[PDB]
């Protein structure tokens, strides 16, 4: 698995920790590779022609999407990853990336804290019930409610049980943390379990914490890792 | 603090020096087989009792530089004073012309010692890079040889036999000033040597780093756009002895004068030390400029030791950014003089070790003056002494042999200074290093 | 003239101000035309088959970029000018944009600020003689003191007398200001021309200032409109 990491920031650094070992052939560029991410002798001078995934994660979305164009169209990359932080390039995400144009590859529920990434899976289990939406903050709250429909959005804070245990929590059948506090939401996690919630769904954003969790109360944890390494790794 | 290490690694390096140690014996040499013999069992018992291994460098690269004379001085206690036999035996040890005053192979050797001289310090000063593997060796090897058949084929056209030419050879490749004769080319003097040495002389110490790039197939030889102030200053040194022979009309003939006036002006100037002229033709004010010349010396990355182009060129145009500032201390100098913008933190250093080097130069001056020695003679000796090319033209009594020997160690630790960074030695004396 | 504005922001609108008249058509587009400026649709709204210029000044580059190519992939539209913020893009503006690669198409002298396209002009007349740039600020002066050759780099205040005075007004032949807020900029120049100073060139931003600039004692004015709007209108 040899991997190409564009822009050695807190995301592509931390990522390239998390994937140093045997399999892996890990290499930065970063202005290691010293220059800019979508020049095609950079590019070239990190070997994308053999490399089996490229990771875009510079400071623009500009350069994440002009290095997929040049390292597509010159070396024929394989699994192309970027980072896109601007809503209005996704907002036309079809017709820009899914068409090839721009060459870039990648009874009662209850969720606290919106995610990305936990949209697109919330995305995917409200079709089958109703999921409870809640959020903490008040404005997001609301403009998300009027941006979408099929899920049933609520407001209250979750370091106090006056809102779960308000909720009859024995009546709701998962409780799903998004908020992006790491492992607060690990004792509040085991605090959730101490109320009576049926199963905790934790947001945990490292891979490395595997072996922090792996003796742990916690009855399910949940990595970005574990799916954002694997569309390269598929 | 890891002993066995350090024995080990000191011992098998001292085993190595004693391996080239054969070079007599070919030419039917005792003493020097039984150096390698002692040294190679000082390696044996050294490698055998210990096994382990570490892994403080300047310590290493001190006592690097400290074992090439703990075996160059045992043969000669040549009938000569033990403090002599060691002042002799550096004298032929260094790249130096120390003559106080031999055997066919004792010669053979020495000339051979300015062979190991001449490859040593060149790969010593490319390596010093990772406190400031071996592939570098092939490289070296062909440009060497080329160099080296060149020299021999050079003496060979001009009407000689092949020994004699090898022989001139081995006595070029690291110019101390020596020959057959103590006389430096007035003993032989056929034309073809003198204008063929005389370009050697001039392509041989100035720049090969640069020209490493020779080893790739690529040419990148068209480089024209250090060499525009070099030859400013060569040319000058022409021109300046083209006037001060039209002022004396010395010579009417085009040849002895240019060939013969150019060779002395060259050779003294470019720190070769090949020396045939007692400067009477000249005026006394030319030895003077010519030992200032003398001071001059080295190219980058070069066999030379000395004062640089790169340090004095940027004195000069960063003092002439300097003279700038006294005009306007308002006013923000950054220049860059070629390739790239130069940054701060290498420049203060340069001047820094300037300043750290003219103490030094206090202190070799006060201190062989002091001694005991003669002012004067003593003082053309001491710059002749930091420059390495020979003993003291001016007032000359070149040949000191009555001469204090512990101030004769001291010319040795001075003309050791003279090749080496004289630093080197300066950070195990100074307090809180301990 | 038949030109499309995307994105109404103080740059867009304003642009759109200066313009409005008898023979300029302008349409704008934002999210009039409402929609985003990239999409095939909304630039077919803007009419961008028939139009004779583009101009694209939304919020990101990202955006700009698509929107150029978006428009003369799909309706070849002529005279595509861009605003692209980032110095990354422009580092490879060579190999990017003048490519066609992206499709966007758009004695002694002394200058006072470091202006962009006054970078350009004065890199047009600094090989003829030496160059005197002086800057009010130290951070973009101490990067560029040594970034940029053949100019010779300055420090001092503007407002400050004694360093204009200080060196010898009267032995330089230009005084180019390209300080914003160009009132002062009018006012400094009639007090240049009072200290002695030859030449007074003076950054003035609006075009629509050229009844306000008439009656001026000041002997050379400056706009940015008649130029970036010239590229497009020739």
């Amino acid at each position: 698995m040899k991997i190409i990491i564009l822009g050695a920031g807190q995301v592509g650094g931390t990522l390239a920790e998390n994937l140093v070992g045997e399999n892996n052939d890990i290499t930065i560029v970063d202005n290691v590779v010293n220059g800019h991410a979508s020049h095609p002798d950079v590019l070239h001078e990190a070997g994308a022609q053999d490399a089996d995934m490229l990771v875009a994660v510079t400071n623009t979305d500009e350069t994440n999407m002009a290095a997929c164009q040049v390292a597509f169209t010159l070396f024929n990359t394989p699994n192309r990853v970027a980072r896109i932080r601007s809503p209005e390039y996704l907002a036309e995400k079809e017709a820009l990336f899914k068409s090839g144009a721009i060459p870039v590859d990648h009874r009662r529920i209850m969720i606290v804290g919106g995610g990305n990434i936990g949209a697109s899976l919330a995305k995917r289990l409200e079709q089958t019930y109703s999921v409870k939406l809640i959020e903490r903050d008040y404005q997001r709250a609301e403009k998300l409610s009027e941006q979408l429909e099929n899920t049933i959005v609520f407001c209250g804070d979750a370091a106090d049980q006056e809102l779960l245990t308000e909720e009859n929590i024995d009546q709701v059948d998962v409780f799903i943390a998004l908020t992006n506090e790491d492992e607060t939401n690990i004792m509040s996690a085991m605090l959730a379990k101490r109320m009576g919630a049926k199963k905790v769904m934790v947001l945990i954003q490292r891979g490395a914490y595997v072996d922090l969790v792996q003796g742990g109360v916690i009855d399910v944890a949940i990595s970005p890792q574990q799916a954002t390494i694997s569309a390269l790794l598929t | 603090m890891q002993f066995r290490s350090i024995i080990r690694i000191v011992g098998l390096l001292l085993a190595l020096f004693s391996v080239t140690m054969l070079a007599p014996a070919l030419v039917a040499g005792v003493p020097f087989v039984t150096t390698f013999f002692v040294l190679l069992f000082c390696g044996a018992m050294c490698w055998f009792p210990n096994r382990r291994h570490k892994h403080d460098g300047f310590l290493i690269v001190v006592l690097f530089w400290t074992v090439l004379g703990s075996a160059g001085s045992l043969p000669f206690l040549p009938n000569i004073s033990v403090t002599d036999a060691f002042f002799e035996s550096f004298s032929a040890l260094t790249t130096t012309g120390a003559t106080v005053i031999l055997p066919k192979a004792i010669l053979f050797y020495r000339q051979f010692l300015q062979w190991f001289g001449g490859m040593g310090i060149i790969v010593l000063a490319v390596a010093i890079l990772p406190v400031l593997i071996a592939e570098t060796a092939k490289a070296l090897w062909y440009i060497y040889l080329s160099l080296t058949i060149a020299c021999a084929v050079a003496f060979w056209l001009a009407g000689m036999t092949p020994f004699d030419a090898i022989s001139h050879s081995f006595s070029t490749i690291a110019i101390g000033g020596f020959s057959t004769h103590d006389a430096s080319m007035g003993y032989f003097d056929s034309y073809a040597i003198n204008l063929i040495t005389v370009v050697f002389l001039l392509i041989s110490a100035c720049n090969f780093t640069l020209h490493f790039a020779a080893f790739a197939s690529g040419g990148v030889h068209p480089k024209y756009y250090e060499f525009r102030a070099f030859i400013f200053i060569q040319v000058l040194l022409f021109l300046v002895c083209f006037l001060l022979l039209l002022k004396h009309h010395s010579y009417t003939s085009p040849y002895d004068a240019f060939d013969q006036a150019l060779f002395q002006t060259v050779s003294i100037s470019t720190t070769a030390g090949f020396t045939t002229t007692g400067f009477a033709d000249w005026p006394l004010f030319l030895p003077v400029l010519l030992l200032f010349s003398s001071f001059i010396g080295g190219c980058a990355g070069s066999t030379g030791g000395g004062m640089k182009v790169i340090r004095i060129l940027l004195l000069t145009l960063q003092g002439a950014r300097e003279l700038k500032r006294l005009v306007h201390p308002r006013a923000v100098y950054t220049i860059k003089v070629g390739g790239s913008a130069l940054p701060q933190r290498v420049v203060d250093a340069v001047w820094g070790f300037f300043s750290a080097y003219a103490l030094v130069f206090v202190v070799c001056m006060l201190g062989l003056i002091a001694t005991g020695m003669d002012e004067l003679s003593a003082f053309s000796a001491v710059a002749a002494t930091l420059n390495n090319l020979g003993p003291g033209l001016g007032e000359v009594a070149l040949h000191f042999g009555d001469v204090n020997d512990k101030a004769k160690w001291v010319l040795i630790v001075s003309m050791l200074f003279g090749r080496l960074e004289i630093f080197t030695l300066l950070i195990l004396l100074t307090p809180t290093f301990w």
